[PDB]
C-alpha cells in the first residue's frame, strides 16, 4: 500500500497485531 | 520542553532561524515557518502550510489541532499564530506521502 507507516510496517499486512509501525 | 525562548532553528529568506515541530501521532518533521509578514510573526495560513508542506499533504487530508487554533486559511489572528520560534503543531488523521 502507498502508505508510509500505516497500521503496520508499510504494507497492508494480514496479522495487524502490533502497532509498532502504526505511525512511528 | 519550552519551545519558545530559542529563535535558533532553521533560517530562511525572511524567517530568522524559525522552524516548527510538526508531529503526527509519533512522526515528526521540521518545517520552516511561513514568512512574508513579520519574521517571528507568520501569516494566518502558517499553521495550515506548516503541516501541509511538512510532507506534501493537502489540508482536507489532515486535521491540525495546535497553536490554539484549527487548520484553515484563516482562523485566529497572526498574533496568536504561536509568537515564538515556530511553536508546535500536530494533526489527527492520515498523511498523503
Amino acid at each position: 500500500r502507498y502508505h508510509r507507516r500505516g497500521g503496520y510496517d508499510v504494507e497492508n499486512e494480514e496479522k495487524v497485531k502490533l502497532g509498532m509501525t502504526n505511525s512511528h | 520542553m519550552a519551545k519558545t525562548e530559542e529563535m535558533v532553528q532553521t533560517e530562511e529568506m525572511e524567517t530568522p532561524r524559525l522552524s516548527v515541530i510538526v508531529t503526527h501521532s509519533n512522526e515528526r518533521y521540521d518545517l520552516l515557518v511561513t514568512p512574508q509578514q513579520g519574521n517571528s510573526e507568520p501569516v494566518v495560513q502558517d499553521l495550515a502550510q506548516l503541516v501541509e508542506e511538512a510532507t506534501g499533504v493537502p489540508l482536507p487530508f489532515q486535521k491540525l489541532i495546535f497553536k490554539g487554533k484549527s487548520l484553515k486559511e484563516m482562523e485566529t489572528p497572526l498574533s496568536a499564530l504561536g509568537m515564538q520560534n515556530g511553536c508546535r503543531v500536530m494533526l489527527i488523521g492520515e498523511k498523503s506521502n
